[PDB]
């Protein structure tokens, strides 16, 4: 039986109270399954009302739907983007009748004027089956309804005639329809598919709605002019929108002059409901539709001014909340209040009262005390309702851990007498029902409270002998410590001011005679002299050389790259590639595969790789593009084409996260397909790395995505075949080449959205192929962007702009010290938002917790640093906010401005900057790169102009980016054909694989040979080739001897480079397989079957354990000052020299 | 032409020149690729400028 009564009347209210959080949804579910008539809840804001669209779901099967907003503020300058107008007036067509089912409706939508049902009922119309009804008539028809007419149909109002076959997608269906048209006639009314565009199957009947909220025709264009001449007046220019229309096209804010193309008051809506219906009210309407009304009024007279394009009075185009007010009084109410009303008839209140606090922690031993304490004692049904199903794990074990096993119900009203219930849905409020003693506790209720806390008092032991106890008594001069800065020499009180305020503060009189100032208020941070030396104190610097300690440089090239890049090229050059095998039916079977269709782009992409893929030819390859362009799917069937040959992929991405994403979607993908496939990171446990290595070794994994951890010297794949670089920006050189040494032929396949001028440089040379993409599959929606001077009001105006539109915002700082504050500076300036923060230096887990909470949309703005590069986006984020767009990299700010969108909601990404002489000249130049070319597929652009901002960067070495002088590409070539040419010639061995054969002689010392002593590089390469291949030390002071025939006298890096090589010949010798020395010390570890002497070994440790500790039967870590790298090479050559006696 | 400092004199019809070339290479290059409307159409007009 029911708990209250429905109300049938005129305008009389029901008023249900003492409702909480996620009560109100199920409330309302009753109603809906209880009521025969539509219910339209009308919420207070469109935010809650889109929270509210999910609860209904999770606690009902009847029918639910929004009504569409436009998603602009009143009197803005936007287009709604008109697929959402394809839902809106959707509803329009059904509102007329619908017998139950809830509709939700903000109090925006719900004061606006709408179309009359003249328009919308004559320019609708049915086609059946055996209409006798022409071709090109029925075109024509869809022209006065005012479609559009393109060949490549996908998204709303577009429609294709092609001889017979005519095709067309209706604003109010969900599905295109393709016709046939025979003999003047409709003959078939197929649905074919926007991917697969093949007949999904055959109605009899459909119906059209015209093109959008109003016509468009050109009747309806003179009556526009007529009622623009009555009420305002004209002025000829192409910006004014009067003439603007007179040339026939819409602006962009043309959606606020509704009124105009109609010739009579639109309704307002109420007509659109039906006669027998019910409302239903949350929060309290008498407020949020005053405050729209006041912020319409406040934004319209703000621009009722620039007569092009003048304004309406919104008396016409908005209700007035007192007309609203009584318009209500025609149709019942039920208002939920979260508040105890106390008595009278069409009122209850209902027990729905708040859940004790079942907080859990792990700093208590036992975390679920609250809840094991709590569902014990309680003596009805308890549910939990968890999110996701994966969530549901996550109840699963830690209701194991008060061993608890719940039931699965999809109903509410599947709850017994008493026990544990799961179901699925988004409630985020539990809460307690005393009639039926009902217990809701939802996934919120478990994880309540955020945490900020890092740590304070750490010596403030304020009663020591020596913090003088602060008696003010001391006499002027008396050394004195402040805990923060240091010690220094009091010198009395002083007055000053700090900013228009008189203050009395304590002159201390620091080193070089820095004065600070700290106030007698804070005197509990001033302590005496603790060591007894009133007359013999030291005296500190304030704060220390922070920038002045900077001032060392150098590190002379610790190891040059353009020994070593050209090597590696080399071997690229000299050994042909690989050739594989592509076989058209199967690799036809993993297109099939694939659920969507390939655009042109695509499939020029996907026929340059297959092909340079199959050739004997190293693959050098950029697939370079936007983001959102689907870049994936490329190196996905690449990578099944490797794997069909069993040549072990290899992904490498520059995150974590990415890596998560990289590893399921080829897991999903490749699921059916029989194959292997993991990620490996940090997040992967060493003792799980040690498996995953061992597997990779015997080959039985055929794709290893990860960061890089690959990169590390400890993989070794049995044969790799296909490396895929995903976002090559943020992987420096050498980071692409560690993996490039130990496989010289790999086939290269370099994925980006925005390359680095060096790599860009080198695609445009010919040396590296590239392929731009363009041309997004779906319509893809680009983020409109704007360049402004940072002003409080255009930021409060876009801030609001995406919370009444109901998604969050992405404010971008770029500041760990000062967010802090921005975060309570941009709440006083934006009220009506929920501000948090996330920056990376936050403990790693209330981080993940806020994105967790975003994903859910528990807060809408989110002042965070540059930690969404990454990005993990959500659906709602669609606006994001520069605060310094002054100080960016160039494809940083492409990135972040690729980060929003990804839905059908058009997307916004201000770029706040200070004033234009207060930017540099080269932020001024980014600013207008990346304002002027703003349009799809300007991720390419974008790099080209970074290219020649910059400059590539020296072509042989690391340093991407740079605008040096370096060798040119002629030179370049001549370099690469002499080593090809060297190469192939005598039996030579490459670098890199004779480091497999070289032992661990690390030292942190410049040991290399110069580029000043050796100009041309090559006899600098094969002097290091015959240096690392020489076993004896006669043919090392032979080499030493030849370079002092060649070159004259040897520098310090010189000679250290052949006396490694010399110690290297009797480490080898001895077994030594690792040894590192440094400033403090070092490590050398031996082989197993190796000459350490076991006494000598004891003697060494017995008699100076301080300086010898072996961790391990090898592994000897010694402790020595070597200061001077000469004296490094004398301890460790003595050491292993006098090792070599007691070698046994 | 140097300015005994280790440096040359700037001699602008070589910087106009080079800055020609530049842009002559890049479209040569991005004609080779087929690349996009919108881009090599951005190369011409800047060629055109130079
Ligand atoms: N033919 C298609 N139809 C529908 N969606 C597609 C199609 N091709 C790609 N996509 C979408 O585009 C996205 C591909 O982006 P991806 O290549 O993974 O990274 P990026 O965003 O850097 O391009 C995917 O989310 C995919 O859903
Ligand atoms: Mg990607």
């Amino acid at each position: 039986q029911y708990r209250y009564t429905l109300p049938v009347k005129a305008g009389e209210q029901r008023l249900l109270g003492e409702l909480t959080g996620a009560a109100c949804a199920t409330l309302v579910a009753e109603i809906a399954e209880r009521h025969a008539g539509p219910v339209v809840l009308i919420a207070p804001d469109m935010q809650n009302a889109l929270r509210l669209h999910d609860e209904i779901s999770q606690f009902t099967d009847q029918m639910v739907m929004n009504l569409a907003d436009w998603e602009t503020l009143p009197y803005d300058s936007f287009s709604p983007h008109q697929d959402i107008i394809s839902s809106r007036l959707s509803t329009l067509y059904q509102l007329p009748t619908m017998q139950r089912g809830v509709l939700i409706v903000p109090v925006n939508t719900l004061m606006q004027r709408v179309c009359p049902h003249s328009f919308l009922h004559g320019h609708a119309l049915v086609m059946k089956k055996g209409q006798r009804l022409s071709r090109d008539a029925l075109r024509t028809q869809l022209d006065s309804a005012g479609y559009r007419h393109v060949d490549q149909v996908m998204e709303h109002g577009e429609y294709a005639t092609r001889g017979a076959l005519l095709d067309l997608f209706p604003m109010g269906s969900e599905l295109p329809y393709r016709l046939d048209f025979f003999d003047d006639e409709i003959d078939s009314l197929r649905v074919f598919d926007v991917d697969s565009q093949r007949t999904l199957e055959e109605v009899e009947a459909i119906n059209l709605l015209p093109a959008h909220e109003f016509p468009t025709d050109k009747a309806a264009i003179e009556l526009f002019r007529s009622q623009w001449r009555d009420t305002f007046e004209v002025k000829r220019d192409p910006e004014h929108i009067y003439q603007q229309v007179s040339k026939g096209t819409l602006p962009a804010g043309i959606e606020y002059w509704q009124p105009l193309f109609f010739s009579e008051p639109l309704p307002p809506l109420f007509s659109y409901f039906p006669a027998n219906t019910l409302l239903v009210n949350t929060g309290d309407l008498e407020t949020s539709a005053e405050r729209f009304q006041a912020d319409t009024l406040a934004r319209f007279e703000n621009r009722g001014v620039d007569p092009m394009r003048p304004l309406l009075p919104p008396q016409s185009l908005w209700l007035r909340v007192d007309e609203l007010f009584s318009e209500l009084k025609n149709w019942p109410r039920v208002q939920l209040k979260t508040e105890h009303l106390p008595t009278k008839a069409a009122n209850a209140n209902l027990g729905f009262q708040k859940l004790p606090d079942l907080a859990v922690q792990a700093q208590q031993k036992a975390p679920l005390d609250a809840l094991r304490k709590f569902l014990e004692t309680f003596d009805g049904p308890v549910v939990f309702s968890v999110e996701s199903e994966g969530r549901r794990e996550a109840l699963g074990e830690l209701l194991a851990r008060i061993k608890i096993a719940p039931q699965r119900i999809m109903r509410l009203d599947e709850a017994s007498d008493r026990g544990r219930y799961l179901m699925i849905g988004a409630a985020e409020h539990g809460f307690v029902d005393t009639v039926r003693n009902l217990a809701l506790i939802c996934e919120s209720d478990l994880l309540g409270e955020r945490v900020a806390r890092r740590r304070q008092d750490s010596r403030r032991t304020i009663n020591p002998d020596t913090l003088i106890r602060n008696l003010a008594e001391l006499h002027i001069g008396q050394p004195v410590v402040h805990l923060e800065h240091g010690v220094g020499r009091y010198a009395g009180m002083t007055t000053l001011e700090a900013g228009g305020i008189t203050g009395e503060y304590l002159m201390l009189t620091y080193a070089n005679d820095a004065k600070l100032y700290v106030p007698v208020s804070s005197l509990h941070l001033i302590s005496r002299y603790a060591g007894g030396a009133e007359e013999n104190a030291p005296l500190h610097k304030l704060g220390g050389d922070a920038w002045s300690r900077a001032r060392q440089k150098a590190a002379e090239k610790v190891r040059d790259v353009a020994a070593e890049l050209l090597d590696i090229y080399a071997q690229r050059a000299a050994k042909e590639g690989f050739a594989f095998k592509h076989d058209r039916e199967q690799y036809q079977l993993f297109c099939d595969s694939f659920p969507f269709e390939t655009t042109p782009d695509q499939a020029q992409a996907i026929n340059a790789v297959l092909s340079d893929m199959c050739q004997p030819l190293a693959m050098d390859r950029l697939v370079c593009g936007d983001v959102g362009f689907g870049k994936t799917e490329v190196a996905m069937r690449a990578a099944f084409l490797a794997v069909d040959n069993h040549k072990q992929v290899a992904v490498l991405v520059p995150t974590t996260l990415l890596a998560q994403q990289h590893y399921d979607n080829f897991r999903d993908r490749f699921a059916n397909w029989p194959v292997r496939i993991e990620m490996i990171s940090r997040f992967r446990s060493a003792k799980e790395q040690t498996q995953i290595l061992a597997e990779v070794a015997e080959g039985k994994i055929d794709i290893l995505i990860g960061t890089h951890k690959l990169l590390q010297s400890d993989v070794k794949f049995k044969d790799l075949g296909l490396l895929i670089v995903d976002e090559e920006h943020r992987f420096g050189v050498r980071h692409k080449e560690r993996i490039k040494a130990m496989r010289a032929n790999v086939d290269i396949l370099t994925l980006t959205a925005t390359p680095i001028p060096r790599t860009l440089n080198m695609a445009m040379s010919g040396m590296r192929d590239l392929s731009i993409i363009a041309t997004p599959p779906a319509r893809r929606l680009a983020v409109k962007t704007f360049v402004r001077e940072y002003d409080s009001m255009v930021v409060r105006e876009a801030i609001l702009r995406e919370i009444l539109r109901g998604g969050q915002v992405y404010y971008l700082y770029n500041d760990v010290e000062n967010i802090q504050k921005a975060a309570e500076r941009l709440a006083e300036l934006v009220p009506e938002a929920r501000i948090a923060i996330g920056h990376g230096q936050m403990r790693e887990r209330e981080l993940e917790r806020v994105m967790n909470d975003f994903h859910h949309q528990r807060f809408n703005v989110l002042v965070c640093t540059t930690i969404i590069e990454t990005g993990i986006d959500i659906p709602t984020a669609n606006t994001i906010i520069i605060e310094r767009a002054d100080h960016f990299g160039l494809a940083q700010l492409h990135q972040l401005r690729g980060r929003v969108g990804r839905s059908h909601h058009q997307a916004y990404a201000w770029l706040l900057t200070p004033h234009p002489k207060a930017m540099t000249t080269d932020a001024q130049k980014r600013l207008e790169a990346i304002a002027s070319l703003e349009d799809l597929g300007a991720g390419f652009a974008l790099a080209t102009h970074d290219l020649e901002i910059r400059g590539a960067g020296e072509l042989l070495g690391e340093e991407q980016s740079g605008s040096m002088e370096t060798i040119g590409f002629s030179l370049y070539m001549e370099l690469l054909e002499n080593a090809v040419d060297a190469l192939k010639a005598g039996r030579e061995p490459s670098l890199e694989d004779l480091t497999s054969q070289q032992t661990e002689v690390e030292l942190r010392m410049p040991s290399l040979l110069p580029d000043d002593f050796i100009p041309d590089v090559n006899t600098r390469l094969s002097f290091y080739k015959r240096i690392a291949s020489a076993k004896t030390e006669n043919e090392l002071e032979e080499i030493k001897v030849e370079l002092i025939d060649r070159f004259g006298l040897l520098p310090d890096p010189a000679r250290t480079l052949l006396d490694i090589a010399r110690l290297r010949q009797q480490a080898q010798k001895l077994g030594i397989r690792k040894l590192e020395g440094n400033e403090k010390g070092g490590v050398i570890e031996f082989a197993e079957k190796n000459h350490v002497n076991p006494a000598w070994l004891i003697g060494l440790l017995q008699k100076q354990p301080q300086h010898y500790r072996l961790d391990g039967p090898t592994r000897l870590k010694f402790i020595q000052d070597l200061s001077e790298r000469k004296t490094r090479i004398e301890w460790v050559r003595q050491f292993m020299r006098e090792l070599e006696e007691n070698a046994i | 032409v140097p300015l005994d400092g280790g440096r040359f004199a700037t001699s602008d019809l070589n910087d106009l020149y080079r800055r020609v070339i530049n842009r002559n290479n890049r479209l040569k290059r991005l004609l080779d690729l087929a690349a996009p409307d919108i881009i090599v159409r951005n190369e011409k007009r800047m060629l055109q400028e130079a």
